[PDB]
């Protein structure tokens, strides 16, 4: 209950983050899809694309 | 182009082959039917089986028709007498739009066992020399298989243009026949002292030779 003069090390200050970033590229790879709208012509109900 | 096929394939006559078909996933892996003909080499192909499920009439049960997914595979049990042909892969392609084709399989191990072979050599005729050309033929006959390399020489240099070979044809006695031409004209037949058509056969060469004077 008493504390004289001088210098006292009581706890520690730990500077706890708020934010995460875990984004490991910048953009993906993809692959040829655009074909399918990007055509020529496409094909009729009876008959479809897959 | 998509659809990929085996050169070739080996087999016995009483075991089971099996050919595999490789394609994409849009045209054979998206999930359409593929279709299997055979292309005889001088009669039209006909339907062999459709959709892999149904067998069409006048079609022997001897084929079956499988997909694995992606691929799809043919199987048949005994080699007979028909199975000189070619077998393809039809199957609808979304990204062409349209039926492709595949690239074919020959069904064969070997036939031709050996024979000796005999050629002639005939000199052109007179009135062949007023023509502004010389046409010079090496007839080779009876001979077994038709793989004969025809080679033509002037006793100096060999000669390498002009040089054609026919492809034999089956005779009456089940051998084969064949013709060599040679493309020349009649300014340099004279200078020459000789012309000879120069073939091998299984390592047996024979040569015949020609005088114009
Ligand atoms: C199709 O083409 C247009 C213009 O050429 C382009 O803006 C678009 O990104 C392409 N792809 C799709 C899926 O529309």
């Amino acid at each position: 209950f008493t504390v004289e003069k001088g210098i006292y090390q009581t706890s520690n200050f730990r500077v706890q983050p708020t934010e995460s970033i875990v984004r490991f590229p910048n953009i993906t790879n993809l692959c040829p899809f655009g074909e399918v709208f990007n055509a020529t012509r496409f094909a009729s109900v009876y008959a479809w694309n897959r | 182009s998509v659809l990929t096929q085996p050169p070739s394939v080996s087999g016995a006559p009483g075991q089971r082959v099996t050919i595999s078909c490789t394609g994409s996933s849009s045209n054979i892996g998206a999930g359409y039917d593929v279709h299997w003909y055979q292309q005889l080499p001088g009669t039209a192909p006909k339907l062999l089986i459709y959709g892999n499920s149904n067998r069409p009439s006048g079609v022997p049960d001897r084929f079956s028709g499988s997909k694995s997914g992606t691929s799809a595979s043919l199987a048949i049990t005994g080699l007979q007498a028909e199975d000189e042909a070619d077998y393809y892969c039809q199957s609808y392609d979304s990204s062409l739009s349209g039926s492709v084709f595949g690239g074919g399989t020959k069904l064969t191990v070997l036939g031709q066992p050996k024979a000796a072979p005999s050629v002639t050599l005939f000199p052109p005729s007179s009135e062949e020399l007023q023509a502004n050309k010389a046409t010079l033929v090496c007839l080779i006959s009876d001979f077994y298989p038709g793989a004969v390399t025809v080679a033509w020489k002037a006793d100096s240099s060999p000669v390498k243009a002009g040089v054609e070979t026919t492809t034999p044809s089956k005779q009456s006695n089940n051998k084969y026949a064949a013709s060599s031409y040679l493309s020349l004209t009649p300014e340099q037949w004279k200078s020459h002292r000789s012309y000879s058509c120069q073939v091998t056969h299984e390592g047996s060469t024979v040569e015949k030779t020609v005088a114009p004077t």
